């Protein structure tokens, strides 16, 4: 959910949508390595069993091929065929709609971002409205994570289809957070669709990935899963 | 008379095809089946293990 | 008929593009059978060609969508 | 050429081609051929070598220049050793660090993230854990004191 | 005009022991250029 | 007088391969400072908080923004598709000069305006901000308020006008004024490596110049092209920008192909494998690096269709670059190689860096797997062992292959190995963490970092610190060569075969070789070619 | 075409070629205001002969110590691209052949031989 | 030999320019000025000017942008701008 | 033998050409010019124009030279003037496919409105105040097409040896070229929306511009033609400087043919 | 693709049969051992006569230096070295590794 | 009218460089290398004024 | 108290692009409370449908544009 000291590989995540992207990551460097592997060895050993000292006689009159060319352009076409193969049956699958229960707006301003939600908009006459500032150094609570905490968190229930618009009002944001494998932009003017859903009770971390002037890293995002009950208190305190 | 003698070169190609071979397969079965299954393992056991607990 | 005439101005940009690159292959190929005659030469006699045909048919198009009673 | 030269003339010529004059070398040479259209059987064995030498030599169109890839490998290391010594040098002309870049802080955000189940299987909330977390170590946590 | 090129032809000309100084500086200077932007930007902080 | 004569010859020239030095010693000047202030970059990068900037942040933006503009127009372009694309191709393909000679300078002597007008807009109040890639809503009048990114989109017209306009006398030379009897489809490789390069920069440079050219007047003419206010959509400039800046991404790598075809050969004694392979391979990646536009916006929002077709395409391009580097192993395979000289080492260390960074673009070309990749650093790991490993060392190698040709003077060899090895370890260290920083999800651009990001970090500086080292030994070699008084033969690379006696070579089979420019002259001659070379119909 | 050729047969220098001039009134032909290299050019096309050397090396036959192909020259030496037997035999081999000397291919050992049709000095 | 081929293409060529000759002065011509009386015929149909419209939706927030202030004129004003037919 | 008194190749040897170094310096100078005035600073609109003006010299003394070398050297053999045209295609096309950026952005902004627009491609408001198609603009396009039968006839006169005939043909044709770009600013004069109104002026103006450029250019290369007809200098084979204006000319014509199809048609 | 590897044995047997030219040996024993096929013994038979005929020593010790260094194995070139024995006896040839 | 060939001849006795050959050049030539002169010294006043942030008054 | 219901999947608007969603609910909305009457019980969900995206930035300047009568729209 946060990152770790000398960590190589992704980071513990839960959701649907992170669940596929490390499986197929994993599936394409099973093929990856093999070449990889493959082809160093052979540039390696090419030279050591020709070097000038060992083969002084040149083999110039083998500069042809018609068999050896017709594999070399298939193999790798076969290979790219079935590491493709999920890769596409993978996308199609998670573009599609579901029937989303809750909605939410994550308007991108200028250093800092501001969460929205008006569905629950009744008799009661207070659409939820708020803005994440980061916490400066020296407020920092004891044993807090540096650089990645903010005042205000976004607090959503888990196993519940959630369904995120972004937008900007200055200039391109992105809202992305690896742990729950969502990365989208907001542009100023339209407003892009997410689909989301918690799995675990935890909290997840991100930043954003778009360059947006000078204070570009002091946008932290913050996500805290809550059971139904605690999500129904927290909203009926706000 | 010996005789003439061939055949030299595609024996030294095939050895280092075959050889080439054997070593990208090994290292792609090893990353195959050290690495992703124990991790898948572990992240089945943990989800059901924190299942049962929930009652 | 009444249907053909209301086709002609439900799709009057394709049957321009079309004539206009019919003429142009037309008279590139009638053109390519004299001697004395470069190829920018013969080029230019087609696009000369093809440049007044658009105009007409254009006129006409132009003409004809008016019957939008 | 029906007889054979004087032996001091081919003795070891390896080493004395290097320094001759191109009268010496060229009437050499004349001579070697000359003497080598009678039968191979009749000529000396100094005077085969010195054909040899001459022809398949190792001198003129093969002399090649070379490396000693001992000197390589030792010029390559201290470059190295320069490198880090320089940005070591260097590292001690900065700013101070964080607040946060304390021992018993990276102590407290270990203790502190398994409360709030961060990382709850492979991290540190997982069941054993015997890692390191985040505590880097070595220079990156000198512990107040 | 059938000259034969004397072996040289690098832009300017290059001895031991004055023009050596000329030919490092000149590289000092290109690498002391980003330096100078950098101290000139954080003047009026 | 000496001043009339010289500055006849160095400034009022016409003259293709007196043009060709110009271009390389300005690439190589620009490149120093390129090279410094990535120093900077990575020496502020190293721990977490503020170290050596005092807390400010635009200036780090204008530190990257430089670098990459720096770095890829003003040196990879006119140190190796300029400085080395006037001087060998009318030798290669046997004619006396390019055909329009004094276009050639005109189109040299644009470059030292634009730096300088680089410079000062890095030098005004602010600086160009925006990284290497400048958008349209950061980089409008609203945020960048002054006279600092006006002169750094001149400055890229003014480069590509010169590009734009060099481009053309090449493939008007190459076409018209060939050596009797050789025809088009049997040239050597590198030329044909260079006409493919000048096919893509005619094309594709006017799109970037009219796009520029509108973001330009969007801040002074009160245009709303990338407004959103006034009815425009800024995501329309990425389209436009990003259908040349692929088309540029192979502009910058082909002619390393080119020479890292001729290195191996020459040095191999054995004649390349399947030429007819490799030309064809050639083509089919020029082709096909037009129709592979929008993989750069995958995160932007496109329709589900548009996507999974520019994902489709983008893996298809590895087919035929794939086939190259076999073809080059195949090279390999049965001649004699002599592995210690220089020019063979960097053909050599080419191959494995280059497939590393070929094999991680593959990675992340799937849309599904590119959202956990996109603006991190991953990104930059990937595009920087491909450029400053497949460009550079081809450079480089090119370098130290024809050095000897244009100054007549052998360096030394032992520092070029040194110099070789340092760097190839430098910057395989610096290269290397990047990867794990990328994919435990930790994005670019940014001074300041989380608190657990600190021990690649950490180790990268050293590398970044030992690769200007490197760039030290480099300028004394090429210091060294120019005062050493070391005469070079009329072909170097050219060695007695097996059977070949002593005095027979000497006078029978020399000024021999496999291409035109190894029969004149260690310092060609000025008049070169009176009467044209000939070929077997 | 006789016209021409004795106005090129009877000139000494690069100067001398001047054509006669046209007339007020009408627009002027290549024959009349023609000066220089392409005056040159357009001579030696209208008397036959070629102005400039770039016939292509001949392939045909192999040749021999007693019999060498002939490469015509302007200057000492001549740069040509052997390729062997009909083309296509050997791989291209450039060389440059020398003033009175026999330049042998390394592969197909074909001799050639070079003929200086030009001013020694 | 030489004449007669050169007679020929001039005799080709004076018969193609007769004939564009007789084009460009026979076709080109007639289109010209009825294109042009066309011209004025429409233009006077609508002489009625009176092109002073203020406050009937104005603006409409995305005409007149000001971003930045012009350097001509006093600062808010266009190259080609007319104060008979452009109004604010 | 003359023929050792001259060069092997007949290929182009030049020597000094001084003005190179001076064409990049004016072009710093012009973009330096530009973009201090337009932010405003003191002192600095002589300096666009002097600026301007030394660029125009600078261009005219380089192709003074040309004329120079192709009419006194003698050095424009029949190879030379080969080059001459692969380098203009070339040039035509790289012309060709800069336009295409500007129409990019027009279908861009066209095919798909924003909502604030009205989602109707022609805004809400400016629909009602555009510009007639059967107006001044078919008399352009129909004086451009015009203008192209007056200049091959003015070719073709000059092929077959006929002076009078040729001067008359480009006489018209210029004559033409003028009355369209009168036409052209006459419209420009007397339109009802500026360039700074949301997309469709902003890219209305910036399509036509370019083409009044290219067509200003055009007619420049035409009037050096004919003066150097008018002093008995071109030849009736030999005009490599007026087919090199023809094929200029004709794509013009074309561009503009594709522009008043989508622009005004379609677009509106 | 062409001719197979016996023909070339026959045709190189042919070739050093009839030649007077040392260029012309020198370039055919280029040629001959790269073609990835060491000649019969009776090819070498051949060169070797040539050789003499041309009385060119150096090249008469480069043919046996050269079949040692293309064969694999030991054995192989040993048994060569015993064919020939005989000849190299009549003719006077020394071995390079006797020589030094 | 037709002096063509008589100045192709005269032209040709003059071994100057191309931009200098035909007679009376040097008119057009040195004021113009003054104005660039000029021009450049002002250039150079530009641009540090630019750099130092400044509008004359 | 609280209950989960939002604007499920609609054909008009499949694409990961919404920017036209909120707007024609607006549009449309304000077109049903014009026509009929503002009791009209159906009419209410297009409220909804307009208020769970728009980013409620818009919505005050487009009620804001409508007052006047500057909105560049028929309704
Ligand atoms: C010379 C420069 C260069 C070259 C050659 C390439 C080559 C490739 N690049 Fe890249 N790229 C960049 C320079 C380059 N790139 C730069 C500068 C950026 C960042 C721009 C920015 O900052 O915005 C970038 C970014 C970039 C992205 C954007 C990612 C993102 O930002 O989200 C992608 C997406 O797919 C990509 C893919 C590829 C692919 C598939 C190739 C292919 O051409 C690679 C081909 C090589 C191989 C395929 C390996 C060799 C082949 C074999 C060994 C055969 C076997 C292989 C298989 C069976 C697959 N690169
Ligand atoms: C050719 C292109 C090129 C080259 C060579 C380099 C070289 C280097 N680059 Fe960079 N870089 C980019 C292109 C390049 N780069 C681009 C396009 C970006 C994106 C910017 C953006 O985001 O907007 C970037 C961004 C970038 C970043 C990311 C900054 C950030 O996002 O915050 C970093 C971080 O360390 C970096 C570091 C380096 C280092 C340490 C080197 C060097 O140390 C590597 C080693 C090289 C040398 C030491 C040079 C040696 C030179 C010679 C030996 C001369 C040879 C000459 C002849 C033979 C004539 N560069
Ligand atoms: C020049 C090279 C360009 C290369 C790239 C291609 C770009 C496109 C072509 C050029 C732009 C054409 C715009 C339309 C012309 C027109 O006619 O504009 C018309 C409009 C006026 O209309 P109005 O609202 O008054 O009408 C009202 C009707 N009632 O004038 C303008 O507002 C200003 C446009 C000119 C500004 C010139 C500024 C130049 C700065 C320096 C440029 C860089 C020089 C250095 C280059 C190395
Ligand atoms: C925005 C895009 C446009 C930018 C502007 C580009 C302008 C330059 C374009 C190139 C034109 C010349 C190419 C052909 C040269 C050639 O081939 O000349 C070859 C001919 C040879 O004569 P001959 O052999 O016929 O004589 C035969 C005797 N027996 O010499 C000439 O006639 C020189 C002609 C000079 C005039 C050309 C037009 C100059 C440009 C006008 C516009 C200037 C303002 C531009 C403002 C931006
Ligand atoms: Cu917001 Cu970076
Ligand atoms: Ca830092
Ligand atoms: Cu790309
Ligand atoms: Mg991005
Ligand atoms: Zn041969």
């Amino acid at each position: 959910d946060a990152p770790s000291s000398w960590a190589l590989y992704f980071q513990d995540g839960a959701s649907p949508s992170y669940l596929g992207v490390t499986h197929l990551n994993d599936y394409l460097m099973f093929y990856l390595t093999f070449i990889f592997i493959g082809v160093i060895y052979a540039i390696c050993k090419a030279v050591i069993e020709y070097n000038y000292n060992s083969h002084p006689i040149a083999a110039k009159y083998t500069t042809h091929g018609s068999i050896v060319e017709f594999i070399w352009t298939l193999i790798p076409a076969l290979i790219l065929i079935l590491v493709a193969l999920p890769s596409f049956k993978l996308l199609y699958l998670l573009d599609e709609v579901q029937k989303p229960s809750m909605t939410v707006k994550a308007i991108g301003r200028q250093w800092f971002w501001t969460y929205e939600l008006n569905d629950f908009v009744t008799n009661e006459n207070e659409p939820v409205s708020f803005d994440s500032y980061m916490v400066p150094e020296e407020d920092l609570e004891e044993g807090s994570l540096r650089q990645l905490e903010v005042d205000n968190r976004l607090v959503l229930p888990i196993d519940t289809r959630i369904r995120l618009i972004l937008t900007s009002g200055d200039v391109i944001h992105s809202w992305a957070v690896p742990s729950l494998g969502i990365k989208c932009d907001c542009i100023p003017g339209r407003l892009n669709q997410v689909s989301l859903s918690i799995d675990r009770e935890g909290l997840f971390y991100g930043q954003c990935s778009e360059l947006c002037g000078v204070l570009h890293s002091s946008m932290p995002i913050v996500v805290q899963g809550v059971s139904l009950e605690d999500f129904l208190a927290w909203l009926e305190e706000n | 008379a010996v005789g003439p003698v061939t055949g030299m070169f595609k024996r030294r190609i095939v050895t280092d095809f075959s050889v080439t071979m054997i070593l990208g397969t090994l290292g792609a079965c090893y990353w195959w089946f050290g690495y992703h299954k124990p991790a898948a393992r572990q992240r089945e056991e943990f989800y059901v293990k924190l299942a049962a607990e929930k009652n | 008929n009444q249907r053909a005439l209301y086709y002609f101005n439900e799709h009057k940009w394709p049957i321009i593009l079309g004539t206009w690159a019919s003429t142009m292959g037309l008279s590139l190929y009638a053109a390519s059978r004299n001697r004395y005659d470069t190829a920018p030469q013969k080029l230019i006699q087609a696009r000369m060609y093809a440049q007044g045909v658009t105009v007409v048919v254009l006129l006409g198009s132009v003409y004809l969508s008016t019957l939008a009673n | 050429g029906e007889a054979m030269i004087a032996r001091p003339r081919l003795v070891d010529l390896d080493k004395r081609w290097g320094i001759m004059s191109q009268e010496e070398k060229d009437g050499l040479i004349t001579d070697l051929y000359a003497r080598q259209k009678q039968p191979w059987t009749t000529l000396s064995i100094e005077e085969k070598k010195a054909a040899y030498w001459i022809a398949f030599g190792e001198h003129g169109p093969r002399a090649f220049s070379h490396i000693s890839q001992k000197t390589v490998f030792w010029g390559t290391v201290a470059g190295l050793t320069i490198g880090v010594v320089l940005f070591g040098l260097i590292r001690t002309q900065a700013a101070p660090s964080p607040r946060t870049m304390t021992r018993e802080w990276q102590e407290k955000s270990n203790e502190y993230m398994k409360e709030n189940k961060i990382n709850p299987i492979s991290g540190e909330a997982s069941e054993g854990f015997k890692g390191r977390g985040q505590i880097s170590g070595g220079i990156f946590s000198p512990s107040e004191k | 005009s059938a000259p034969k090129p004397g072996s040289t032809i690098p832009f300017y000309i290059n001895k031991k022991p004055l023009p050596t100084l000329l030919y490092f500086g000149t590289f000092g200077v290109i690498f002391s250029i980003p330096f100078i932007v950098v101290k000139y930007h954080n003047r009026n902080l | 007088n000496s001043w009339w004569t010289y500055v006849n010859r160095w400034i009022f020239s016409t003259n293709a391969k007196d043009i060709a030095i110009l271009y390389l010693l300005f690439g190589l000047v620009s490149g120093i400072i390129g090279s410094v202030f990535s120093f900077i970059i990575r020496m502020e990068l190293s721990a977490p908080g503020s170290q050596f900037l005092s807390g400010n942040g635009q200036l780090y933006n204008v530190a990257i923004s430089a670098h990459g503009i720096l770095m890829i127009f003003f040196f990879i372009i006119p140190a190796l598709f300029g400085a080395f694309g006037n001087y060998l191709v009318p030798l290669m393909i046997g004619a006396p000069d390019v055909a329009y000679p004094r276009v050639n300078n005109f189109t040299f002597w644009l470059l030292p305006p634009a730096l300088m007008l680089l410079l000062i807009s890095a030098l005004t109040e602010e600086g160009p901000g925006g990284g290497w890639t400048v958008y349209p809503p950061l980089s409008s009048i609203t945020s960048h308020s002054g006279p600092a990114i006006d002169l750094a989109i001149l400055s890229l017209q003014l480069t590509g006008i010169s590009s734009t306009l060099g481009s053309v006398n090449l493939i008007a030379t190459m076409i018209n004024m060939r050596a009797p009897g050789l025809s088009l489809y049997q040239m050597p490789l590198f030329a044909w490596a260079i006409m493919i390069t000048s096919i893509l920069l005619l094309l594709t440079l006017p799109v970037l110049a009219g796009g520029l050219f509108m973001l330009f007047s969007d801040r002074n003419l009160n245009t709303s092209f990338y407004a959103p206010e006034g009815g425009g959509d800024p995501v329309l400039y990425q389209h436009l920008f990003w259908f040349f800046g692929h088309p540029e991404v192979y502009i910058l790598i082909m002619p390393a192909f080119g020479v890292v075809s001729h290195i191996i050969p020459s040095l191999a004694h054995k004649p390349i494998f399947g030429k007819e392979g490799m030309l064809w391979a050639m083509l089919s990646i020029a082709l096909l690096g037009l129709m592979v536009w929008s993989h750069h916006l995958f995160t932007v929002g496109l329709d589900v269709d548009t996507r999974a077709y520019f994902s489709a395409a983008t893996m298809v391009i590895a087919i035929p670059t794939g086939i190259k580097i076999f073809s080059w192993l195949a090279t390999l395979t049965g001649g004699a190689i002599q592995w210690s000289r220089v020019p063979m080492l960097y053909a050599i260390g080419f191959l494995i860096l280059f497939t590393i960074g070929g094999l991680t673009g593959v990675i992340l070309s799937n849309s599904v797997l590119d959202i956990a990749f996109h603006d991190t650093y991953f990104v930059v790991a990937h595009f920087h062992y491909v450029l400053s490993m497949g460009a550079l060392f081809g450079l480089c190698g090119a370098y130290y292959y024809w050095s000897p040709k244009m100054f007549g003077l052998m360096y030394n060899e032992t520092l070029a190995s040194i110099q070789f090895w340092i760097l190839f370890i430098g910057v395989n260290i610096v290269f290397g963490p990047q990867h794990f920083l990328g994919l435990n999800g930790m994005p670019r651009r940014i001074p300041d970092y989380p608190e657990a990001f600190v021990g690649w970090n950490f180790v990268s500086s050293i590398g970044s610190v030992i690769s200007i080292l490197s760039l030290f030994l480099f300028m004394y070699v090429m210091y060294d060569q120019f005062t050493s008084n070391r005469v070079v033969k009329t072909n170097p690379y050219l060695i007695p075969s097996y059977f070949d006696d002593n005095v027979i070579f000497v006078n029978e089979k020399l000024g021999v070789a496999q291409s035109i420019e190894w029969l004149l002259h260690s310092p060609v001659h000025e008049h070169a070619f009176n009467t044209l070379p000939t070929k077997s119909i | 075409v006789k016209a021409a050729a004795q106005e090129l047969a009877n000139a000494k220098e690069p100067s001398d070629l001047i054509g006669p001039g046209g007339r007020d009134g009408e627009v002027p032909t290549d024959l009349e205001q023609a000066t220089g290299l392409e005056r040159y050019e357009l001579l030696s096309e209208l008397s036959g002969r070629d102005a400039f050397d770039m016939k292509p090396l001949d392939a045909s036959r192999k040749g021999t110590l007693t019999d060498p192909i002939m490469v015509t020259s302007l200057d000492p030496y001549r740069h040509i691209g052997c390729t062997g037997s009909p083309s296509g035999s050997h791989n291209l081999i450039w060389m440059t052949v020398y003033k009175d000397k026999l330049r042998r291919c390394p592969e197909c050992g074909s001799v050639y031989k070079l003929k200086f049709m030009g001013d020694p000095n | 030999n030489w004449l007669e081929e050169v007679q020929a293409e001039e005799e080709h060529a004076k018969r193609s320019s007769e004939f564009w000759k007789k084009v460009t002065y026979y076709i080109g011509g007639p289109a010209l000025i009825l294109a042009s009386a066309n011209a004025y015929y429409i233009y006077c149909k609508h002489q009625e000017h009176a092109k002073h419209v203020e406050d009937t939706d104005p603006g409409y927030s995305f005409e007149n942008l000001r971003f930045k202030k012009y350097p001509w004129g006093d600062g808010s004003k266009t190259l080609f701008w007319n104060d008979k037919v452009n109004h604010l | 033998n003359l023929s050792t008194k001259f060069q092997g190749h007949p290929y182009h040897i030049v020597s000094a050409s001084p003005w190179p170094f001076f064409l990049s310096v004016v072009l710093f100078f012009n973009c330096l010019a530009a973009t201090l005035y337009l932010h405003g600073y003191k002192h600095s609109s002589v300096f666009f124009g002097i600026s301007f003006l030394g660029l125009l010299a600078t261009m005219y003394l380089w192709f003074r030279d040309m004329s120079t070398e192709a009419n006194i050297h003698g050095a424009h053999t029949k190879a030379v003037t080969k080059g001459l045209k692969i380098g203009f295609m070339l040039f035509l096309i790289s012309e060709t496919f800069l336009f295409a950026s500007i129409f990019w952005a027009f279908f861009h902004s066209s095919l798909s409105p924003t909502f604030e627009l009205g989602a109707v491609w022609p805004p809400v408001g400016i629909a009602d105040k555009t510009i007639d198609p059967l107006e001044v603009p078919l008399l352009n396009t129909v004086i451009l097409l015009t203008s192209g039968a007056s200049l091959t006839y003015a070719h073709y006169s000059l092929i077959a040896r006929n002076r009078e005939n040729a001067l008359k043909g480009l006489y018209m044709t210029i004559a033409l070229s003028f009355l369209f770009l009168g036409g052209q600013a006459y419209e420009y004069w007397n339109a009802p929306f500026t360039i700074s109104d949301s997309v469709y002026g902003a890219s209305f103006y910036f399509a036509t511009g370019l083409h009044g450029i290219h067509i200003i250019v055009g007619t420049i290369l035409l009037l050096a033609a004919t003066y150097n007809i008018y002093t008995y200098h071109l030849t009736n084979t030999h005009h490599n400087g007026f087919e090199c204006g023809i094929y200029y000319w004709h794509f013009c014509d074309v561009v503009w043919l594709f522009l008043y199809l989508t622009i005004y048609i379609w677009g509106s | 693709h062409g001719v197979s590897l016996e023909e070339i044995n026959t045709k190189y047997n042919d070739f050093f049969s009839n030649v007077q030219d040392q260029f012309e040996l020198q370039r055919g024993l280029n040629n001959c051992f790269a073609y990835d096929i060491v000649p019969s013994s009776d090819v070498i038979e051949q060169a070797l006569r040539a050789a003499r005929r041309v009385n060119d020593f150096p090249t008469a010790v480069r043919i046996f230096e050269g079949i040692k260094v293309k064969l694999p194995t030991k054995e192989q070139y040993q048994a060569y070295v015993k064919e020939l024995k005989p000849v190299c006896n009549e003719l006077g040839i020394v071995l390079k590794e006797d020589l030094f | 009218k037709n002096t063509i060939v008589q100045q192709q001849r005269f032209l040709q006795s003059i071994h100057k460089p191309t931009y200098l050959q035909r007679p009376g050049s040097f008119a057009l030539v040195y004021p113009y290398y003054a104005v660039m002169a000029g021009l450049g010294l002002y250039s150079l006043y530009a641009s540090g004024r630019v750099i130092f942030g400044k509008k004359d008054a | 108290q609280f209950t989960f219901g939002t604007v499920g999947f609609d054909a008009r608007f499949p694409n990961t692009n919404q920017t036209k969603h909120c707007f024609q609910s607006y549009i449309d909305y304000f077109r049903c409370i014009k026509a009929k009457g503002e009791d009209f019980v159906p009419c209410k969900q297009f409220w909804h449908a307009y208020q769970s995206l728009c980013p409620m930035e818009w919505v005050e300047r487009w009620d804001e544009q409508r007052e006047n009568g500057t909105f560049p729209a028929p309704i």
